[PDB]
């Protein structure tokens, strides 16, 4: 929903402006297939190049649940 | 005929730059706009030795601002108006473009073709400012900057044209105001979002850095050096024997030597005015970098107050406004001790640091490398008998 985007991102403006929307995460262990296609989508809504970090929820791996 | 019309645009033109009137040519004939932006805006920014552009923008560019990049579209307006003496006449055109996106965006949508319109608007405004600022007028000047710089700071997403017009004129306003905190960073941020498509004069560059010198000499809040120093910009204006006491100054600054200094401003206080008033300043600025430095280095920080008395060569009572004014502006943290007249110092400021003052920090930790040495190397022997 580019809609709950834009409707968030200005309502957290609203409290600290110098937090600027950067990228998204998944939190799914391993990359999908649309993943490619969708950054691409948030090169809108961003301006150098977007990041995708993916949180790991499992823990069940060693440390640094992130990969960036 | 506009094509031909085109061409008594083309008479008073050196034919060296003739050769894109064909792409013109063929452009406004094949219409691909995307063409045409490369070749105009490149031949415009060559066409800055033509007034001629004027027209040219003026008329089937004029037509044409439904076309291209509203970025591309407003460097026309900025390179021909750049000349113009005339004041209304700028600020005329400008606000005409203006009125003519205001229809763009009454008509059209963010997805929908209208997003970034708001881009244009933003630097036509930013350009605006610096009319007035070349017009005087100095109050819409910040008024108008500053209802610009909310817009700003809440668009995350924006190109860097933009901003580059946005410092570049703040800065210029600071610089008449002469508040020079404001200037210096203004600057730094101007200079590092600086880009190639932005070609400026060595003259300039240099005397940018000039400026950006004096500033961070007399500014209240500038205790830091090292981003100057360090600063690519400097190289420019460096070799110049004219300017080189000038290093000479702030190199001595940093390094905190107070008679040194004191000598060097002996000179130049007398050639430049703006340096003959504000010696309060720079005598001041001295006792705090001084205080610093010799708390920096200090192995265990405390001082009494002869002992800064000595260092600064201020009498002691001062002192404790030395102190306290050198925590108020953040550059130490700690307390003082009347009683027994101590300064304990918690902590000094991180600050980009020269080559020299490395070495001493490369003294201080041998040293507790050694203090490791020995410590580590005698706790084997007692408790022999104790180890797994």
């Amino acid at each position: 929903d580019h809609n709950y985007i834009e409707n968030m991102n200005e309502m957290c403006k609203k409290i600290n402006a110098k937090e600027k929307l950067i990228g998204w995460y998944h939190s799914g262990p391993k990359l999908r297939a649309s993943d490619l296609k969708i950054n691409e989508l948030f090169k809108k809504y961003t301006q150098n190049n977007p990041l995708l970090l993916i949180v790991d929820v499992k823990q069940q791996g060693v440390g640094l649940p992130t990969d960036a | 005929e506009i094509d031909t019309i085109l061409s008594t645009l083309r008479m008073e033109a050196d034919p060296s730059l003739h050769p894109l009137f064909e792409q013109f040519e063929k452009f406004y004939e094949e219409k691909l706009w995307f063409q045409l932006s490369e070749s105009l805006t490149k031949f415009f920014d060559d066409a800055k030795s033509t007034p001629l552009r004027l027209r040219l923008y003026d008329n089937f560019v004029s037509k044409f601002y439904d076309k291209i990049n509203q970025l591309s579209v407003v460097k026309y307006l900025l390179a021909s108006l750049k000349d113009s003496k005339d004041f209304d006449e700028s600020l005329k055109y400008l606000d005409d473009l203006k009125a003519q996106f205001q229809e763009l965006d009454s008509k059209k949508q963010r997805n929908n073709g209208s997003k970034d319109h708001g881009d244009g608007i933003l630097l036509i405004d930013s350009e605006i400012a610096r009319t007035y600022l070349l017009k005087n007028d100095l109050v819409k000047a910040r008024d108008l900057l500053d209802d610009l710089e909310k817009t700003l700071d809440k668009k995350d997403s924006i190109p860097l044209r933009i901003t580059n017009s946005f410092y570049s004129t703040n800065s210029q306003y600071f610089k008449f105001k002469n508040d020079f905190n404001s200037f210096y960073y203004t600057s730094l941020l101007y200079l590092s979002t600086l880009e190639p498509s932005t070609s400026i004069t060595l003259a300039e560059r240099q005397q940018l850095a000039y400026d950006l010198s004096i500033s961070a000499l007399l500014g209240d809040k500038i205790y830091n050096f090292g981003e100057l120093l360090h600063h690519p910009i400097m190289e420019t204006i460096v070799n110049d024997s004219n300017y080189d006491w000038l290093f000479q100054l702030l190199n001595a600054l940093t390094v905190g030597d107070f008679d040194k200094f004191d000598s060097l401003i002996k000179v130049q206080i007398s050639k430049i005015p703006i340096l003959a008033q504000h010696e309060s300043f720079l005598r001041q600025k001295i006792c705090l970098m001084t205080l610093i430095e010799t708390v920096f280095v200090k192995n265990i920080r405390m001082l009494s107050f002869e002992d800064i008395s000595k260092a600064t060569h201020l009498p002691k009572d001062n002192v404790e406004h030395l102190v306290m004014r050198a925590i108020s502006l953040g550059l130490l943290k700690g307390s003082i001790d009347q009683v027994n007249e101590l300064v304990t110092i918690s902590w000094v400021q991180p600050r980009i640091i020269s080559g020299d003052q490395i070495t001493k920090m490369k003294d201080r930790l041998v040293e507790w490398n050694d203090q490791v040495e020995k410590l580590g190397k005698k706790m084997e022997a007692r408790g022999q008998s104790i180890w797994v």
